[PDB]
RNA sequence: GUGAUGCAUGGCCGUUUUUAGUUCGUGAAUGAUUUGUCUGGUUAAUUCCGAUAACGAACGAGAUCUUAACCUGCUAAUUAGCGGCGAGUACACUGUACUUGCUGCUUCUUAGAGGAACAUUGUGUGUCUAACACAAGGAAGUUUAAGGCAACAACAGGUCUGUGAUGUCCUUAGAUGAACUAGGCUGCACGCGUGCUACACUGAUAUAUAUAACGAGUAAAAUAUGCUUGCAUACUUUUCCUCCGCCGAAAGGCGUAGGUAAUCUUUAUCAAUAUAUAUCGUGAUGGGGAUAGAUUAUUGCAAUUAUUAAUCUUGAACGAGGAAUGCCUAGUAAGCAUGAUUCAUCAGAUUGUGCUGACUACGUCCCUGCCCUUUGUACACA
């Protein structure tokens, strides 16, 4: 085992495990398509 | 101590879990509800944390499940939101669906607003992909409710 | 090429059109005479 | 009394309950100031591919903080804040002389 | 007494505190002998050249500007002269002479007493400015 | 009294044109003391007409990229050859100015044929002209861009083919010609 | 130079209605005059932070810079080394890569500070922040600009 | 399973298309179908008017939503101010500038509810129809500006490398699973993109002065005890923003301070263009900073194929760019920066935000691309 604390592959989206495009602010750590989908449920509204 | 941004979207968070959670659990359910038999699920959130649109899809994907003729089913929904007093409605199932290509089939009834905030507050919308044969059915249910009025009527007495 | 000189109605340009001359050489004549742009009678 | 919340309407409106809560009597209530809201802005990148010409959208989250103050007993401030209230507006009350 | 108006030119207001006094006239703690360049000078001084200088000697003027570049908080600046002195009129000295005064301002220019709306609009996706999209080679 | 620069007061100003005079409004309202102004002059389709000529050239001089939004700058440059103006070729510079303008507008063009040229436009292009024929001059010569573009506004008011926005101007009236 | 018909009277008590790099010029001056400030041992072979790729080329550039710092002293209430820093700050052209703003060289403009603490212009105030000016300091400053200004009606 | 297949699919996204288009009920005109949904005028718009085998609907447009624009000198006053006033320190006249201490107004500062423009009044052009142009008023007269939303139908467009959405086929211990150690995605005769920096004097250089807006900010280490640099035990600040005080040319370091945020970073000012005064002086020049050479740091287990940063030095191409082609109409182009996203570290990217604030239209179908009626077709994979 090697140090997996610090860079990409080590934390992930929490949904769906994939350590590509996590929205990192606010600590929300979803993977950017993923939070597009639940972006409603988050109370995310899009106005301009 | 938490900031109050960071509460939020955690707080945000917790709730779309719940309604994943929820989702994985109840496929034998008319599910709506997240307001807090029913002890298991109660133990489970408590270990994670120390008419209507959803309704009806599920419906439509539990009948698929079973196995029926698709259109009927389909038919006999509209006509039960129908019943239930909608001013229109709109189911669409892509998919294989018989065929192996493609195969997109629209179902309206009564008139459905798509453009607007009207469209975003007085239609519930729900998409359900139901696993089937030889890959997955793909419901998407939308429902216009009883308005509290619309932009577009200027009613006159 | 034009390769003025240091060693030999007012204004820099005027001065080095006339004699041939570097501008750093025009403004030190015009301190001078008067002993960023400029214009001097 | 720092009320924090999501929806704008349902504060305003339980700042309006508060207010004729406190309008009964005993209370020097300030009037309810709203703060500064800090919207959480994200702007995501549409589409999972890298197809389409590349459309962002500006999601946000506009958090609505509101302040109320008063002079007061614990326990009155207690049974004032009871107005039932639900999941969606996150009350805190300060109890401190300063 | 005392009459407090702002000026806005893009954001940059310049609130003009105008009272009675002997007609020294500033910016925050310094005079309006410095605003900045030599240049602009002139913008926050017409205002009062129109009105004349005999005339500010019963009113004292303080000026706090906040936000904003050099040029639009100048303008700010004279947009909360121009408001200031015709507001202090309107109140505790007579109305004819303040209509006169706004009738001058008027023949000068508009700005000094209505504002400039403009403002930055939203910059777009697919390129840097508001309208300004990036580049197709094909 | 109502002046310009503190300096040139265009009371003693004139213009013998007409067109022109309609065309551009230095007038009451149109009174300055400094160009800068930050007027609503292309809202409308001929609010540019308003517009003080001093205030005009400010933006002709505006151009090129790597000089562009550098108002001030423009506007000192103005000030300079104003005052050159004044000093050496002794003139209300105004005056000059104007002359430069009534000369520079080329009074038929040609098209895809010869057609004639609104006062407007005339005085745009003359306007540009001027500016680009002062920036062409300075750019890797040394002179200095004050300097030559109060040169080119005094051979404008002169009416002489040594600069170069009045040769264009011939240029193009010879087009015209040849064209009908 | 500067003066002009202006529609008022000027107030010429502090140095906040004294035209700046005049008053900064006069003050530097004074010291030349004085001998009261030194000129370290680096400071004529330093660069005065990092964007400025090329020494100051003033000769006397530190009693210049001292005099901006009394200056900048007086205006705000409580100022640090940082600040002052942000204050002293210009464009660092990176060559290729676009341009970035440039935090001042600290050292020099502590430096100062310290000179200045030692002869009793400044004052570290253990309320609040960093190092205000001192009370003697601010009357001498004032007195400075007076001069100024008189020289300048003269 | 970041294996194979997007030509098996789901969802989502793109384009057709932000244009104005799509459809129904009944009626009328063997059938596919047509009409409605149109000669014309008008509109940003199948937006209206007017004509009419149609009349009347519905989605789309419009409305709605979100900002930004100007008011209530009504609603409210901290974590915002303004005064009120003590306390002084400087100087004026017979008040002004600046800090500590205490606590009616809401113009500015915040943000909830209201208001305000409807082509209103005036005058033209128009079937004096729908409507347009000008003038006055006005905060505003191109639905005020900007977005967001996004019908019908597709494209065999993209994505199974976002997914535990998912079919089949493959692979399954000498794994195409996971885990570790390097190395590579950055390798370079060359062609085509998107950018950055330039070619100087409206400028570089160097001092001085001026002034933004959106923001964003909390398993590892320290010290002591017990034993053989290691473990175990006890105990507490630090993990992100950095004030400030010292060391350091510089980068950075060490010490401490506030901040889980209108309080502190910091914001009555975090920036650069600006501007003012000096040095240059048109000379590949001090324009230009490529390429290179050698250190001092920081991040990290790890920096070479140099992370980035700093210091010294190296002084290449480029004197405004050929064929082509992109973007743009008012706070816009361009210039100038800057916040955020990625982030252990690293913007030349993107995405927001501001600051300096042009030119030129105010139209037209000439090209280009869409759409429409007519027309022709042997095309329908069009
Ligand atoms: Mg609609
Ligand atoms: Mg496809
Ligand atoms: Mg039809
Ligand atoms: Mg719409
Ligand atoms: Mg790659
Ligand atoms: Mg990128
Ligand atoms: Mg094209
Ligand atoms: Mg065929
Ligand atoms: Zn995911």
């Amino acid at each position: 085992v090697h140090p997996k604390k610090y860079g990409q592959g080590s934390r992930q989206c929490r949904v769906c495990s994939n350590k590509h495009a996590i929205i990192r602010k606010y600590n929300i750590n979803i993977c950017r398509q993923c939070f597009r989908e639940r972006a409603d449920i988050i109370g995310f509204k899009k106005y301009r | 101590p938490i900031s109050k941004k960071r509460k939020f979207i955690n707080d945000g968070v917790f709730q779309a879990e719940l309604n994943e959670f929820l989702a994985r659990i109840l496929a034998e359910d008319g599910y709506s509800g997240v307001e807090v038999r029913i002890r298991e699920l109660t133990s489970l959130v408590q270990k994670r944390f120390f008419l209507c649109a959803m309704a009806q899809a599920e419906s439509l994907r539990y009948k698929l499940l079973k196995g029926l003729a698709v259109r009927r089913a389909c038919y006999g929904v509209l006509r039960h939101i129908m019943e239930s007093g909608a001013k229109g409605c709109e189911v669409i199932v892509s998919g294989k669906l018989r065929a192996q290509r493609a195969k997109s089939m629209k179902f309206r009834d009564g008139y459905l607003i798509s453009t607007g905030e009207p469209s975003k507050r007085f239609v519930n919308t729900a998409t359900r992909s139901a696993q089937l044969k030889q890959g997955v059915l793909g419901i998407k249910v939308k429902i216009m409710l009883p308005t509290s009025i619309l932009p577009d009527n200027i009613s006159v007495l | 090429k034009l390769n003025h000189a240091v060693f030999i109605v007012i204004t820099p340009s005027a001065i080095a059109e006339k004699y041939k001359v570097n501008l750093s050489v025009a403004r030190a004549v015009i301190n001078h005479l008067a002993d960023s742009q400029k214009l001097y009678t | 009394i720092a009320l924090t919340s999501k929806n704008l309407r349902a504060i305003e409106k339980v700042c309006s309950d508060i207010m004729k809560g406190a309008k009964e009597k005993n209370l020097n209530v300030s009037g309810p100031v709203r703060l500064p809201v800090k919207t959480l802005r994200i702007t995501t990148r549409k589409s999972p591919c890298g197809e389409g010409t590349n459309t962002w959208d500006r999601f946000e989250l506009r958090i609505y903080k509101r302040l109320i103050d008063l002079y007061s007993q614990c326990e009155v401030v207690t049974q004032m804040t009871s107005i039932n209230i639900d999941p969606v507006v996150e009350v805190e009350v300060i109890i401190t002389d300063s | 007494k005392r009459v407090q108006t702002f000026g806005k030119k893009k954001t940059a207001v310049a609130v003009a505190t105008v009272t009675n006094g002997k007609g020294l006239i500033k910016l925050n703690g310094k005079n309006l002998d410095l605003v900045e360049p030599y240049i602009l000078k002139t913008k926050v001084y017409e205002p009062l050249w129109l009105i004349g200088s005999g005339k500010l000697k019963n009113l004292d003027i303080r000026i706090r500007v906040k936000g904003g570049g050099q040029t639009s908080q100048i303008y700010a600046i004279r947009q909360a002269i121009g408001k200031g002195i015709i507001s202090y009129y309107q109140k505790y000295v007579d109305e004819s002479t303040k209509k006169e005064l706004k009738d001058v301002l008027l023949r000068y220019d508009r700005s000094l007493l209505v504002g400039d709306t403009r403002r930055c609009e939203p910059k777009k996706f697919g390129g840097k400015g508001a309208r300004a999209r990036y580049q197709k080679s094909y | 009294d109502i002046k310009l620069f503190k300096k040139w007061s265009y009371e003693e100003i004139n213009i013998a044109d007409l067109s022109l005079v309609d065309c551009i409004a230095v007038s009451q309202k149109a009174c300055v003391y400094t160009p800068h102004t930050a007027g609503r002059y292309q809202k409308k389709r001929f609010r540019k007409a308003l517009c003080p000529i001093v205030e005009r050239l400010v933006n002709s001089m505006m151009m090129h990229g790597r000089n562009n939004g550098k108002k001030l700058k423009a506007i000192r440059i103005v000030a300079y050859a104003f005052e050159i103006i004044h000093l050496m070729t002794g003139e209300n510079p105004l005056q000059v100015f104007v002359n430069a303008v009534q000369k520079g507008g080329p009074r038929e063009d040609s098209t895809r044929q010869a057609v004639d040229v609104s006062p407007l436009r005339r005085v745009n292009q003359a306007i540009y002209l001027i500016c680009t024929g002062a920036r062409n001059a300075a750019f890797r010569n040394i002179k200095s861009i004050s300097e030559c573009l109060a040169e080119e506004i005094i051979n404008c008011a002169n009416e002489s083919s040594s600069s170069y926005a009045i040769k264009k101007k011939d240029e193009i009236e010879r087009v015209a010609k040849a064209n009908r | 130079r500067l003066l002009e018909p202006v529609p008022f009277v000027k107030t010429n008590n502090c140095i906040k209605d004294v035209d700046a790099d005049l008053f900064i010029r006069s003050y530097a001056t004074h010291l030349k005059l004085h001998n009261k400030i030194t000129y370290p041992k680096w400071c004529t072979f330093v660069k005065t932070g990092k964007g400025r790729k090329l020494a100051p080329l003033n000769e006397d550039w530190y009693f210049i810079r001292a005099s901006s710092i009394l200056r900048r002293l007086y205006l705000h209430p409580d100022i640090g080394v940082g600040f002052l820093r942000r204050q002293f700050s210009s464009k660092q052209r990176r060559g290729v890569a676009p341009n970035h703003t440039s935090l001042a060289s600290g050292k020099i403009l502590r430096s100062i500070l310290q000179q200045l603490e030692n002869l009793g212009y400044v004052e570290q105030n253990p309320k609040k922040k960093g190092r205000r000016l001192t009370t003697k300091g601010e009357n001498a400053i004032n007195n400075f600009a007076r001069y100024i200004n008189k020289k300048v009606y003269n």
